[PDB]
């Protein structure tokens, strides 16, 4: 499974530029797709979403009316049309895969990303920012939500992402308790409604990245500030 | 030759004859005890309220 | 006119009441019978049953909404119901007598397609297609009968000794030639001509187990003749009256035409369900 | 030569019959006559599953009591979310003549088969996002009857010949062959400990096999026609068989005897599927008269009737927690009862 | 209620659309089932586990199935071949030793409880070898059937213009056996269509098409309340 994105560069304010992401190694038509914005020295932000059959399209409030998302099924590529660019859009843009059936892990694969340079919601709070760590120890990362994420159907909607330095974000835990495929059994998650915690046992050198806390109860999707573990 | 089939049938009957069988009453008592021990936690036999019914 | 009204000599009374009670009761029980048989039995999802329940509902409408006011109008002489009574009861009268004809038309067309083009009918005639045809029939007839809503009235022909109220027409009778001519045209001559032509095609297909070919042709013939003959008096009277100087009431011809209506409605279940084997097997499995 | 063997076989059969007669000290009905009856069971249809366009021939519940797999003659498997009636997956099949379907206890794979003589195993959890055939099991010489998973790697299949097989999915080979039947094997049922299993065939007999040794242990007779369904008791010491003679029979492993016979004078149609409740108190049987009946297992009295299927009820299923019963029939509809 | 639930039900609706499209595509074909023994030649009678055969006559798609490798004694997989358009039974003629077995097989299929409403198209393959057998003598059908001593050919039906009278009597007796078995029961729900064919005939597809039209016509004569 490979996602290759292209179309970035330096754009003067008020211009227009189109981003494209090429997909291979999986059934593109059966998966929904997102666009996620990283910011230069800030956390992740959600941009847009298109469904598998393009029936439903969602946009962030900061890009509504100026950004357009489209999907090409015969030619497995995804397009993001940007109009009326401001200096606040200078960031790195990621394409994220999603399928959304019962028992699935939506935000499973992320793209490499493209660097673009110009010139009622749920607040997800990660109070701690930097935690010094030593290999072989156990640490916990907390998360708080303005609204309870426990649904009447018994599912809570919490997603844990790990972003190693110089790499794309990687899914760790979905629905607070289900471990993602390829994730070692060191990681574990627990919580109830509003308070959440990600538990890591037997810390290794590969866990030096920044951990993010995401909700999926309602649109728009919101991320946490980010907690960094430093050796 | 049918001699091999006859020998196989005879051997199978011989190994099926030497089975330690118990009386019918003991098995009936065991089945009744199992049914009575699990009379609860049987939604079909004992219906559950609508709050405990995922198919409401 | 003359003050003392022409009174029933209590032969007209009894004869009218008994014939209406008999025809309407038998037709009502037959139509309820076919609806119950097709709904209670498991395997009546065929398009034929869609057409025949449409026809049964239309015939029940005709009976309960047209024949039973005849009992009251006979015993009492006037239309003892009200303005909303005339509007609603008469909407139901016309809606039934037109929806019966449309159901007959569509069933004749599908009989033709199924007998003369069997493989195309197997690939084509489904239950969903039948449902679509039926709902289109009912909607396009309800629109016409709303047009009937906007034109009825209670006419008062009063003698100096006693009064008579029978609900009639808002405007003059001679302006009803469009409604009645279009009614005659579509709902009488298109099913009659279609039935003759298409059932003749069916017969020429069948003639070329011959015992299965024997009774079906006479059944088709009796269906066509019954439709044409029993529907001619009412429609022709209604069209002729819209072009006369002073129309023809005479109180014994109108009985004739309305009895022909109710006989058609009561006879339809017999000739369309009871004469078949599917319905008889369903009644046997249902009712021992 | 052959006369001595025939005489010895007849003597052995007489000895085993005498052993059964000597072990029949009492009747189950006489013992259970003092037990209070279960009363009237009134189950209402709660979910109706639509989407199949042909005759449904097999179903199987998952271990989580939510996911459900169904097979139909249109050539597609559908995985259902029974709580929300959603279709999780729709798996095309190379052969449209499918007669069986199985759901793995781990929930990772499904299996199907039929007139193509091949047991096809499908992988449901793949990185590509689609359902793909893992391997096609071949080696049977007859139409593939019911199949059941032991774990993620072993499966037990029954064929239109007189043999059953144990397969290794990792290597795609037949590890053990179970011979002894003289007719077409129709149904399978696995013991809760997965150490034994029973097979019903068209010789009006049922046999008990052990998996690790491949040797037949017990043989059960009493039916007058073809056995179509078989199902273990929850405790694993008894099983019930449905046949075409309008009769359900309860058999015993420890006593090796017929224990109870379930029949009615008003039932003249064969039996398609047989299932138990969680406690074993209720026996549910699908019938050819478009209905499903609930039988008191101990008292052999009818408890209730399930009606609402317009064609032959072809399969039955009860969830592991025993909350609901799912019935599939030839009218391309599956209904969940509770 | 939840966003994931809405996405799941949208996926279910897409699956529903795909299923409806596939079912509509597969609906427009007629399915036929082919039976007969090894002697029959059923493999080569239409020139154009499970064997698959497709042919088209007058823009109508036919889908014929042959079940091979199984046992012909007991056939319990017939229940999955219910609601087919027709069943094609090919009989090896000129083989007097297994004519009784073929008649027994036809009787078993005709009286099956799952084929009460399914008609049978009967083919008597390679009538040529029958012609040389009845013209060359030394092979008496009288020995295998004692009824072939008082039987006379019907005066109504007519043979081929060049056909010998001796061939026609044997052909009519062999056809009469199957017709008698067909008419012994069935209550008129399903009928049989005899046909004489050889290995070099190219009109069998048209025969099947005409018989299928007759079958569907008789089915709609009862489905639609006419008979």
């Amino acid at each position: 499974v490979q996602l290759v994105e292209s179309g970035g560069g330096l754009v003067q304010p008020g211009g227009s530029r189109k981003l494209s992401c090429s997909a291979s190694g999986f059934a593109f038509s059966s998966f929904g797709m997102h666009w996620v914005r990283q910011a230069p020295e800030k956390g992740l932000e959600w941009v847009a979403y298109i469904s598998s059959g393009s029936g439903t399209i969602y946009y962030a409030d900061t890009v509504k009316g100026r950004f357009t998302i489209s999907r090409d099924d015969p030619k497995n590529t995804l397009f993001l049309q940007m109009t009326s660019l401001r200096s606040e859009d200078t960031a790195m843009y990621y394409c994220v895969r999603s399928i959304y059936y019962y028992g699935s892990s939506p935000f499973d694969f992320w793209g490499q990303g493209t660097t673009l340079t110009v010139s009622s919601d749920i607040v997800m709070t990660q109070a701690t920012s930097s935690v010094p760590v030593t290999p072989g120890e156990s640490v916990s990362i907390s998360c708080r939500s303005s609204k309870s994420l426990l649904h009447s159907n018994g599912n809570t909607y919490l997603y844990w992402f790990l972003q190693r330095p110089g790499q794309s974000p990687q899914l760790l835990i979905y629905r607070m308790s289900n471990l993602a495929s390829g994730v070692p059994d060191r990681f574990s998650g627990s919580g109830s409604g509003t308070a959440f915690t990600l538990t890591i046992s037997r810390l290794e050198a590969e866990d030096v990245g920044v951990y993010y806390c995401m909700q999926h109860l309602e649109y728009p999707l919101t991320f946490g500030a980010g907690t960094k573990l430093e050796l | 030759a049918s001699i091999a089939q006859a020998r196989k049938l005879v051997e199978q009957l011989k190994m099926e004859a030497n089975i330690d069988r118990i009386k019918v009453s003991k098995a009936a008592a065991d089945l009744m005890a199992y049914c009575e021990a699990h009379a609860k936690e049987d939604p079909l036999l004992t219906p559950v309220p609508a709050s405990e019914n995922p198919f409401r | 006119q003359l003050q003392p009204r022409a009174v029933v000599a209590l032969e007209y009374q009894v004869v009218t009441i008994l014939l209406v009670l008999i025809i309407c009761g038998l037709g009502i029980v037959g139509n309820i019978m076919v609806v119950l048989v097709v709904m209670r039995t498991k395997h009546m999802r065929t398009p034929t049953n869609c057409y025949l329940v449409s026809l049964a509902v239309a015939d029940l409408m005709v009976l309960v909404a047209a024949g039973l006011p005849n009992i009251t109008d006979s015993i009492y002489g006037s239309w003892v119901y009200g303005y909303v009574g005339c509007l609603c009861i008469t909407y139901l009268q016309y809606l039934g007598i037109n929806a019966s004809s449309c159901s007959i038309t569509a069933f004749t067309i599908e009989r033709y397609i199924a007998i003369c083009h069997p493989i195309k009918a197997q690939f084509l005639c489904t239950f969903s297609r039948a449902k679509k045809i039926i709902i289109f029939v009912w909607a396009f007839t309800s629109l016409y009968c709303m047009l009937w809503f906007f034109l009825l009235d209670l006419n008062i022909s009063t003698y100096k000794d006693a009064i008579v109220i029978s609900c009639g027409y808002k405007i003059s009778r001679n302006y009803y030639s469009p409604i009645y001519l279009m009614d005659f045209g579509v709902f009488y001559v298109v099913p009659m001509i279609l039935a003759t032509v298409l059932y003749g095609f069916i017969a020429r297909i069948l003639f070329l187990t011959v015992s299965s070919r024997k009774q079906v042709t006479k059944m088709l013939a009796v269906v066509v003749i019954l439709f044409a003959l029993l529907w001619m008096p009412y429609r022709t009277l209604v069209v002729v009256n819209s072009f006369l100087s002073s129309p023809f009431q005479e109180n014994w011809f109108l009985l004739f035409c309305r009895i022909c209506i109710y006989l058609n409605s009561a006879i339809n279940p017999v000739i369309y369900n009871l004469m078949s084997q599917k319905f008889r097997a369903a009644f046997r499995k249902l009712c021992n | 030569e052959l006369d001595q063997l025939r005489q010895e076989a007849e003597q052995l059969k007489n000895q085993i019959r005498d052993a059964r007669k000597a072990c029949a000290d009492a009747t189950l009905s006489q013992i259970t006559n003092n037990i209070d009856p279960v009363g009237r069971i009134q189950m209402r249809t709660r979910r109706t599953l639509r989407g199949h366009l042909a005759k449904i021939y097999a179903m199987h519940w998952g271990t989580d009591s939510r996911l459900l797999v169904s097979a139909s003659q249109d050539g597609k498997l559908i995985i259902w979310d029974s709580y929300t009636t959603n279709k999780v997956h729709a798996i095309p099949l190379r052969s449209s003549w499918v007669m069986t379907c199985a759901y793995a206890p781990s929930g990772n794979y499904v299996a199907c088969g039929g007139l193509d003589n091949i047991c096809s195993i499908y992988n449901l959890k793949t990185r590509e996002g689609n359902v793909r055939v893992s391997r096609e099991l071949a080696g049977h010489t007859g139409y593939l009857s019911c199949c059941r998973f032991l774990d993620d790697n072993q499966i037990v299949t029954s064929s239109g010949d007189t043999t059953c097989a144990l397969w290794d999915i990792e290597t795609g080979q037949q590890t053990t062959t179970f011979t002894g039947h003289t007719g077409d094997v129709m149904s399978l049922s696995l013991a809760p400990d997965t150490r034994l299993f029973v097979s019903g065939a068209c010789d009006a007999s049922a046999k008990l096999w052990d998996v690790r040794e491949g040797m037949c242990r017990q043989t059960f007779t009493g039916h007058e026609s073809d056995i179509n369904a078989i199902c273990f008791f929850p405790n694993g010491n008894a099983f019930a068989t449905g046949s075409d003679d309008a009769t359900c029979r309860l058999f015993d492993l420890r006593a090796d005897q017929e224990l109870m016979t379930y029949s009615h004078d008003n039932i003249i149609c064969g039996i398609t599927s047989v299932s138990f409740s969680k406690s074993g108190r209720l026996l549910l049987a699908g019938y050819d008269d478009f209905n499903c009946n609930v039988w008191d297992a101990l008292k052999a009295d009818r408890a209730g009737v399930l009606a609402g299927h317009d064609n032959r009820v072809s399969c039955l299923g009860v969830t592991d927690d025993g909350m609901a019963v799912a019935t599939g029939s030839w009218d391309s509809f599956l209904k969940i009862w509770n | 209620l939840s966003a994931e639930d809405k996405a799941a039900v949208e996926r279910s609706k897409m699956i529903d659309r795909n299923l409806r499209e596939d079912g509509e595509k597969a609906r427009r074909e007629l399915k036929l089932l082919l039976l007969g023994t090894g002697e029959s030649g059923k493999s080569t009678f239409i020139k154009q586990g499970i064997f698959e055969t497709k042919f088209q006559v007058d823009k109508v798609n036919f889908h014929m199935f042959d079940v091979g490798g199984q046992r012909d004694e007991r056939r319990k997989w017939i229940q999955c071949f219910n609601d087919v358009t027709a069943i094609i039974f090919v009989v090896d003629s000129s083989d007097y030793n297994r004519l009784q077995e073929a008649l027994n097989d036809f009787k078993s299929i005709w009286n099956n409880r799952w084929l009460r409403t399914i008609s049978v198209i009967l083919f008597l393959n390679k009538q040529d070898l029958l012609a040389e057998k009845v013209l060359a003598g030394k092979s008496k059908i009288e020995d295998y059937f004692p009824e072939f001593a008082r039987y006379t050919t019907p005066e109504d039906a007519t043979p081929e213009p060049g056909e010998d009278p001796r061939v026609t009597r044997a052909k009519y007796f062999i056809r009469k056996e199957f017709v008698d078995i067909s008419t012994a029961s069935g209550d008129g729900r399903h009928i049989c269509y005899p046909h004489f064919t050889c290995a070099v005939d190219t009109e069998n597809a048209r025969r099947i098409f005409n018989d299928c039209k007759d079958i569907i016509l008789q089915m709609n004569l009862r489905e639609y309340n006419l008979v």
